[PDB]
């Protein structure tokens, strides 16, 4: 009786716990798929930005050289501490 | 060589292996009496060692091979470590000359066993177990491309491989630490000399890989040589950016992953 | 760690599979729970691995400013630090700032950008590059820009040299420097002498959370729980072995009883194999006497003498 | 914590003798059998199971 | 003590790997 | 982690668009004064 009631209770408890944990696993798998999608999109965009940044820096170097060739007192300077933040044509001494 | 050419010894090894399988799967036919367990214990060990040796001389194992089934049952059951490593070597040696299209013993490896071996890959505090798992997987996907598809069919194995291989690349090789920099604070040196702030501390780079990293590099190189538009090739593309981080941190990795960077 | 650290207490135990399935009705639930525990362990250990991608950028995710006034009053360099400066953000050399597109960042960002530049322009010596066109393999062919950066007139530096030069090309953020030499004629100045400097990175103060106070507690708690479970499993094994003994006795009484008698006799004989080795039997002339019916001690003498050991 | 031949033989012989003496009903092991069962611990565990089951029942 | 890498095993491994590499070369 | 990725992707996109506009205006100004080449974004082919 005692152990019989305990057996019934244990059966029900184990059943419910298995169901709960399986639901949690399904939720986590869906969230992981979404995370992978977002990571892939971010990787694509970041690679594009990095290639553009390097090429644009080299082009800026060449254009500043050319401006010094044709006797123009202007320079091409980054507006901020990167290229992605913007560049502009300024005048110096 | 003399032992292999003997039907009696091979039949005895098979008998002991089937008894071990009966103990492992928990069959009601033959149940070991614990008062004798000691004896049985020693017995099993010796048998497995023998099997290991002769495993090299039965190399191409066919579909319904009893050795393979017994060994996979024992592998799924046991908690010994010597036994696990011996069984992994024996299984990797029973798949030497086998075709992917032809029906072979590799079809007796359900997703449970493969998931178990990749789980062994997931450990960190056992280099030998990781190397054994990687050697088995190398020998598995080696002959062709259908086995790569069968391997990546399972979602669990795919996820564990994707999360494990790049981190196995930088396994125990003391990458450059960018945390001493974040913890290093910049002040003025107390003290007629002008005021310096201080020198940023140096950053060292590793000069050689570990055995686990070398085996992982060989595995990635082998895995990259499969036909595009099929699984195994998409895996490398899903894995590439983390490998790029690793390559940026380790130059000998760039020298060792040449075949991987060529086919990507 | 590369080895599993052998320990002194039992770390696991098998669960007996010879119990009757009818009488024991909660083994299936226990095995299901064990499988779920293993699955949770796999999931945690997998998702606790670092797989985050971080490409080199800046300006990562206000009005707060500061004004500094200087004035000589009547009736020489000046340097100023800000203590919010770590090695996490440094000043790239003016040469390196043209290779990469940025001027201030971290060190690992500079290393990653150097490697990405060496990748974009095909500069690694490969088998295909050698076959198309002596330098070794895996070496970097230098351009004019890479040579202006590394200050080497060579052409085939390896990669370690490149990254060590990267280490050379980094300096901390420069402090605030003013040159207000002297002023003695005018009464007071209160000139412009104003500097608008951001202090945003100091008033926000993004700090980490306290650690190493619960990690040890969690480890100890988990170890204690695992050890309790293992002890209970061993107790289960003991009970199951006693049941199996009595069941086997109920099946074949004669054989088990004969085995018991023989084993008891043998074990008693074994446990009495070291009684005359206690410095009492050794120091007195009893065990050396010939009157002993069993003469397993003195009989060796001859042999021991012929071997010279004695 | 150390295991020698003497310890092993003594342990095995002790187990055998205990089992046989139990067969002849020459031993009273109520203390051990009620410290292993521990009916107080049984009641505690049963109430814990009931509480956990109620918790899982009411979360829906 | 076990011999971790027997001679015939290593020989067969090298032979099979070279054979598969040659097949891929085709 | 997911939120971090989304935020960084959006910021990169906005910065790219702003940089493209700036490059167009700077190319117009260089054409105004004098130039032999023009700034080119690799993403735009």
């Amino acid at each position: 009786k005692y152990i019989e009631e305990s057996q019934a209770i244990i059966q029900e408890l184990v059943k419910l716990t298995m169901e709960k944990l399986e639901s949690k696993f399904t939720k986590l798998c869906d969230l992981e798929t979404q995370l992978e999608m977002e990571k892939l999109k971010y990787v694509k965009e970041s690679e594009k930005m990095l290639n553009d940044r390097l090429s644009l820096s080299k082009q800026i170097l060449d254009l500043n050289k050319s401006l010094e060739e044709l006797n123009v007192s202007k320079k091409l300077v980054l507006i901020s501490e990167q290229v992605d933040s913007g560049i502009q044509l300024v005048e110096k001494d | 060589q003399i032992l292999v050419k003997d039907r009696e010894i091979k039949s005895f090894i098979l008998f002991i292996l089937k008894k071990f399988q009966c103990v492992a799967t928990g069959d009601n036919k033959w149940q070991l009496y614990e008062g004798n367990a000691t004896f049985f214990n020693e017995l099993t060990h010796y048998t497995l060692d023998l099997m290991e040796a002769i495993s090299s001389y039965i190399a191409p194992a066919m579909k319904d091979d009893h050795y393979f089934q017994t060994l996979v049952s024992i592998l799924n059951y046991t908690k010994d470590r010597y036994m696990v490593i011996s069984i992994l070597r024996s299984l990797s040696r029973l798949l030497v000359r086998s075709k992917a299209n032809e029906e072979s013993a590799a079809d007796n490896l359900d997703h449970k066993t493969l998931s178990l071996i990749v789980s062994f890959l997931l450990l960190e505090c056992d280099s030998e177990l990781i190397i054994a798992s990687l050697d088995f997987l190398y020998q598995y996907i080696l002959p062709g491309s259908q086995r790569i598809t069968e391997l990546f069919k399972s979602k669990e194995c795919s996820l564990i491989l994707e999360a494990t291989l790049p981190n196995l690349l930088s396994y125990n090789i003391a990458t450059p630490d960018y945390h001493l920099l974040q913890k290093h604070k910049i002040r003025l040196i107390k003290r007629i000399t002008p005021a310096r702030q201080n020198s940023i501390p140096e950053v060292k780079f590793p000069q050689e890989l570990s055995d686990v990293s070398k085996v992982a590099c060989t595995f990635l190189c082998l895995l990259s040589n499969d036909t595009d538009d099929g699984a195994g090739s998409a895996f490398c593309q899903r894995i590439r950016p983390l490998v790029l981080h690793k390559l940026a941190d380790i130059p000998p990795l760039t020298l060792a992953l040449s075949e991987y960077m060529e086919n990507t | 760690q590369t080895n599993p650290v052998p320990v002194t207490y039992p770390t696991d135990a098998y669960i007996p599979t010879y119990l009757p399935d009818d009488k024991v009705s909660n083994l299936a639930d226990l095995k299901k729970l064990i499988e779920m525990d293993s699955r949770l362990d796999l999931y945690l250990t997998r998702r606790r691995l670092d797989t985050s991608i971080n490409l080199p950028t800046n300006t990562k995710t206000n009005k707060e400013m500061l004004r500094i006034y200087v004035y000589n009053t009547t009736e020489c360099s000046i340097t100023i630090q800000l203590r919010g400066v770590d090695g996490g953000k440094v000043q790239y050399s003016p040469n390196l700032a043209t290779l990469i597109g940025m001027q201030t960042g971290s060190v690992n960002d500079a290393v990653y950008s150097i490697y990405k530049y060496i990748l974009i322009n095909n500069l690694f010596v490969t088998e295909q590059t050698e076959a198309q066109d002596k330098p070794e393999l895996g070496e970097v062919k230098l351009d004019s820009l890479l040579q202006k950066v590394l200050d080497t007139n060579a052409a085939h530096l390896p990669l370690m040299n490149v990254v060590q030069t990267v280490n050379k090309l980094v300096s901390p953020l420069p402090p605030i420097i003013l040159d207000y030499t002297i002023d003695l004629s005018k009464d007071t100045t209160y000139g412009a002498t104003t500097l608008d400097v951001d202090v945003s990175h100091i008033l926000h103060q993004p700090q980490p959370q306290p650690n190493l106070q619960k990690e040890e507690e969690t480890d100890a708690e988990d170890t204690a729980k695992l050890r309790e479970i293992t002890k209970l499993a061993l107790q289960l094994n003991s009970s199951a072995q006693k049941y199996q003994f009595f069941h086997e006795l109920s099946l074949h009484p004669r054989e088990t009883l004969t085995h018991y008698l023989w084993s008891s006799k043998q074990n008693e004989l074994v446990l009495q194999g070291d009684q005359y080795f206690n410095e009492d039997a050794a120091r007195t002339s009893d065990i050396y006497s010939n009157n002993n019916n069993d003469r397993s001690l003195m009989g060796n003498i001859s042999l021991l003498y012929s071997q010279g050991r004695l | 914590n150390n295991v020698t031949l003497k310890n092993l033989t003594a342990f095995q012989l002790l187990s055998q003798r205990e089992n046989i003496c139990e067969l002849l009903n020459l031993v009273e092991s109520t203390e051990r059998h009620n410290s292993i069962i521990n009916p107080e611990r049984q009641r505690m565990s049963l109430e814990e199971m009931k509480k956990m089951l109620d918790a899982l029942k009411n979360e829906r | 003590s076990k011999v971790i890498v027997p001679q015939t095993v290593r020989l067969a491994e090298e032979l099979e790997r070279q054979q598969l590499l040659e097949k891929r070369k085709k």
